[PDB]
RNA sequence: GUCGAGGUCCGGGGCCCCGAAAAUGGACGGGGCUCAAGC
RNA sequence: CCGACACAGGUGCCCCUGGGUGAGAAGCCUAAGGCGUGUCGGGGGAAACCCGGCCGAGGGAACUCGGCAAACUGGCCCCGUAACUUCGGGAGAAGGGGUGCCUGCGGGUGCGUAACCCGCAGGUCGCAGUGACUAGGGGGGCCCGACUGUUUAAUAAAAA
RNA sequence: GCAUGAAUGGCGUAACGAGGUCCCCGCUGUCCCCGGCCGGGGCCCGGCGAAACCUCUGCCUGGCGCGCAUGCCAGGGACC
RNA sequence: AGUCGUCUCGGGCGAGAGCCCAUAUCGACCCCGAGGCUUGCUACCUCGCUGUCGGCUCUUCCCAUCCUGGCCCUGCAGCAGGGGCCAAGGGUGGGGGUGUUCACCCAUUAAAGGGGAACGUGAGCUGGGUUUAGACCGUCGUGAGACAGGUCGGAUGCUAUCUACCGGGGGUGUUGGCCGCCUGAGGGGAAGGUGCCCCUAGUACGAGAGGAACAGGGUGCCGCGGCCUCUGGUCUACCGGUUGUCCUCCCGGGCAUCGCCGGGCAGCUACGCCGCAGCCGAUAAGGCCUGAAAGCAUCUAAGGCCGAAGCGGCCCCCGAAAAUAGGCGGCCGUCGAGGGCUCGGGUAGAAGACCCGGUUGAUAGGGCGGGGAUGUAAGCGGGAAGGGUCAACCGACCCGCUUAGUCCGCCGCCCCUAAUCGCCCGAG
């Protein structure tokens, strides 16, 4: 088995909504340096005449600086989608919901480029990007 | 297989429904339907209504 | 070709039309060694919920899972008929058919009233309700005659196929009187053999459970929802018309260019929606119950009508299966099921899945 | 240098072949036709 | 009455108007007076679609020639208020706090415990107290014309 | 300065503007992506009841043609 | 419309460049062609009117193929590149300035292909540009004034006659009428398309760097057909709070968008949930076997085997008007089966049509019981910040009887009421 522990990347069962379109702002969660994000497109996702990417927990976008330290303003950099304000149903049939759009500035092969993460991750996105959930210090 | 408690009116819920809501400090909330959530979110007392469990221990606590 | 996207709604569902008729018809049946009656019917109860450990393959493999349940209630069917079809120049063509004589009916669920003594009913008076035209003076006698002509030519080979002629007994969940007559193919390899079992089973009555096997897959086949005269908004999904037009939104554009001077039959239109013939394949078949009661663990059983009952349908009382999904159609619906025609090369394991909790909470 | 009957080239004449890709479905007038129902 | 009409226009709204709320001849309710003749009725989950309204989760102009339409703000009291400037203004700049009902006091003019107005303390309910009605969205650059005013009655209101 | 310019005025300008233009906060169904509800039409039934327009007619594919034919040529379809 | 100078595309010779080697790749000079997708030329139809560019909506087609499927040569070690062939089933998106087509740029992507349809589509829309009438600037003119030079403003009419397509109905015919179940000629489909991840594997290959494939597992996105258990929206049924006013006050009500605000089951919905086979047959390019013409050789001349997201079938939808106008069981006729209207209701609905019930009865109402939505009614008793002669009485609000009261377009049981009387086709 390639990388055993060294993957960067992981899977997870429960597949959040897409509630985040390409224009919303998101909060950064980490002390990277930014503090707010707007989203500008989604990786790894296909849409069609007229449609918006959308984005969820756990999901990988790629976004513009709005707010931070003069280094990281006007940078387009990858982000991790941590928190969404939009109810998700999990394997139970529960749905589970947060309290605000945050997200983590990572590169692009999943290795955030902080060292800090405030607030709880989301178990889906800990699972999909091992890094994330190794450096989260509340994971629910 | 577990019957969640809200975190309003103190009652459980069947499993497959409700939904929990996660706080930034950290804390879960359990809420059985957009009645519940609503009415903790708004505000209104719920040691005040008869249907919720905190009533009782407000009449206990009363006397 | 400057921007592209794929067409809006399917051709190959034209013409969208009301289904010819209420009793849902199906053309191909599934192809089985087995020496067993293909299918059953049954009436739409309702939905629900459970909580399994999950089988199938997948992520989820071992997993406690949700998943939502339909619930139809499946009265058993009387076997009163056989008939069997020879080959035509064209297709295959009715030799001949037979049908058992009148019988008195044993589960008509008559009441007392005040005058009078119980209606003492017998078949051939709830068949009438649907062929209207009987035989007079039926006996035994001819009616085995017949059925020996028949397996005459069964044994002079002029007979290439058999099936058997069953109706529904709503009168037993007290639905309703008038019956539903079906033919239904019978699995195996031998004409004779298939003939013998419907003989076996001539007149007498059939329940889900000696056909259907719990955990396999099924082909549903059903008459949808009804909605009426719909716009092409609805129809078949078209994108509104910018919000400055003054002459409506909800209408397509331009219904086609100068040449075809002709406007095209595949132009988006308003129409009938709903009410239409409809399969739905490989929906899996979790649970089997009896007398309105589903057994979990050998020592716990539970009732599967919800408090206060399901929603526009009465108390299930007979027979039922529980489907994994949705099923079109509406409630009380006639619904036929057959064995999966097109299954997937890796299927769940037939059997029940393990069962941790099933929604009997109120639905209204 | 052993077989053992025509070989190896050149310039020409007739028919055919390749060179030969378009948009509503379709044009030898049509069916169709091969020692022709073509030349 | 005029407009071909028992015309949603114009002439004439030319003169006049109880009570409550309220700054108000505003909006809403109501007394007097008037009307059911802004004169074709009946049926219906009886559709699609069109005009006029109410709400919409998550994001918030990604739509579009262009924030077109809609939306935000909105009354009153108190604090506070920038560049610029022709010193007049900008200005209600911007921005922040309060607002219900009930029980008692203090104050102004007043002969008065008549009438109107101004503060103070306490208790209390709701998600929301200008609770309906009424009722500004704001800021920063550039071009043109100083301002109020006038214009193609019937596609141009503008820098003309 | 292709081809500005001082009374057919030059430059600047506070206040003003249903004038033209760019940006920011807030807001929102403009949009992702459209879904429900209300009143009036639409629909059916009983009445009063016109007008614009009208050579006669009125299915198509390849063509000939005053060069873009429901009506012609050869074919294909079509019960009212 | 004609033509193809021009434009897009293709071909012939092979100087020359490629370490040697014209043809891995490029292909000078010259010569022969296709298309009608740019522009031009002609003036053939239309000036008693065929309404412009761009954008939005929607349908369809061509291949000279951008991606997806299959291959060939290579100056193809692998990963990749360059050139060519078969292949049109599917995909070909989102944004910034500009009216823009176009071109430029940004972040994604398998790729973000070019074109025809009166430069498709204004009795479909919008009106930003062009192109009237008003006005300003530059230049030209003595002047009126002009500019394929800029700039602000500047109208988009419709009761469908025929045909066309979408769905819905009444008839005749099918060698007498009726009912019930079937067959399936023929038509339609994309009902499916496509990324990524684990393993093979740090393996083959390679000096190293780097780095595959067959097979086996998982899952996202786009498309399609269904459903309302869960979540969300709505819910002018319904319950509660409260403002102004009126019914004298209490209770209880009218109006003020449903007066406004919060919640809200049924129904409808998506932002929710479920479902969508990879196997057979023949082929294209291409890879081969046997084999002569041409004693050898040769995939081709005769003959044979493999071989594509393409073609046909399995699968789904419509389908006895399928003119060879079908099969079968039953019932009736030579009075009469079988129907229609009328009646009580929706698994249905614009009219028609369709489904269940009709005393062989639980179809609707009523009564009772179950389950729900709001959220504790009126009345009485007590407390209450205080005031009051510190007395009687007044008092917002609070507590108990009280999971109350109200309501239910959901279900079960009970014939208590209405599903009655009656009328008309109907083969011979
Ligand atoms: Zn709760």
């Amino acid at each position: 088995a390639k990388k055993g522990a060294g993957a960067t990347r992981g899977v997870s069962a429960v597949r959040p909504t897409r509630a985040l379109p390409v224009g919303a702002y998101l909060t950064v969660a980490d002390n990277s340096g930014a503090k707010v994000i707007q989203i500008i497109g989604v990786v790894e996702y296909h849409g069609t005449r007229r449609r918006l990417a959308s984005a969820g927990v756990g999901d990988m976008v790629v976004a513009t600086v709005k707010k931070g330290r003069p280094d990281m303003r006007h940078q387009v950099v990858r982000a991790v989608i941590i928190r969404q304000r939009k109810e998700y149903r999990r394997l139970d049939g529960m749905r589970v919901k947060f309290e605000d759009n945050a997200a983590v500035i990572v590169t692009p092969e999943g290795v955030p480029r902080g060292t800090e993460i405030r607030g709880p991750v989301a178990r889906e996105a800990a699972e999909r990007w091992v890094r994330i959930g190794s450096i989260a210090s509340i994971i629910v | 297989a577990r019957w969640n408690v809200c975190s309003y009116c103190g009652k459980p819920f069947e499993p497959g429904t409700g939904k929990m809501y996660v706080r930034n400090d950290g804390r879960v909330l359990f809420f059985c339907s957009r009645k519940c959530e609503r009415y903790y979110f708004m505000g209104r007392n719920p040691r005040k209504l008869k249907w919720t469990k905190a009533y009782q221990e407000a009449r206990l606590q009363r006397g | 070709g400057k921007v592209h996207r794929p067409r809006r709604g399917s051709l190959g569902f034209s013409p969208r039309k009301r289904a010819k008729s209420i009793v849902p018809r199906i053309r191909s049946w599934p192809k089985e060694t087995e020496v067993r009656m293909l299918g059953f019917a049954g009436y739409k109860a309702g939905m629900t919920h459970i909580l399994m450990i999950d089988d199938e393959p997948g992520l989820t493999n071992g997993k406690e899972i949700f998943m939502p349940v339909t619930i139809i209630e499946t009265p058993p069917l009387r076997v009163f008929g056989i008939r069997a079809y020879r080959m035509g120049y064209l297709g295959l063509e009715t030799a001949t058919e037979v049908i058992v004589p009148d019988f008195p009916l044993d589960n008509y669920p008559a009441k007392e009233r005040k005058g009078k003594p119980k209606p003492k009913m017998t078949f051939y008076k709830l068949l009438e309700r649907r062929i209207a035209t009987l035989p007079k003076n039926y006996t035994q006698e001819m009616f085995e005659q017949k059925l020996g002509q028949l397996e005459d030519m069964i044994k002079e080979g002029e007979i290439v196929d058999v099936r058997a002629i069953v109706a529904t007994q709503p009168w037993v969940i007290k639905l309703k009187k008038k019956p539903e007559v079906m033919e239904y193919a019978i699995g195996g390899t031998s004409v004779e053999e298939k003939f013998n079992y419907i003989k076996e089973k001539l007149g007498k009555e059939l329940r889900v459970g000696e056909v259907l096997k719990e955990g396999e897959l099924l082909d549903v086949i059903a008459v949808t929802k009804g909605k009426g005269t719909q716009g092409p908004v609805k129809r078949w999904g078209i994108k509104l018309r910018a919000h400055k037009d003054s002459k409506g939104r909800r209408k397509v554009g331009s219904i086609g260019p100068w040449h075809p001077a002709r406007v095209m039959w595949t132009v988006p239109m308003a129409g009938q929606m709903g009410f239409h013939h409809r399969t739905e394949l490989n929906k899996r078949l979790i649970a089997i119950g009896e007398n309105g009661k589903l057994k979990l663990d050998e020592n716990t059983e539970i009732e599967i009508t919800p408090k206060g009952g399901f929603p526009h349908y009465g108390i299930v009382r007979s027979d039922f299966m529980m489907i994994a999904g949705s099923v079109p159609g509406a409630i009380k619906r006639i619904i036929r099921v057959r064995p999966a025609i097109r299954p997937p090369k890796k299927k769940p394991p037939v059997q029940r899945p393990q069962i941790t909790y099933v929604s009997v909470e109120s639905k209204q």
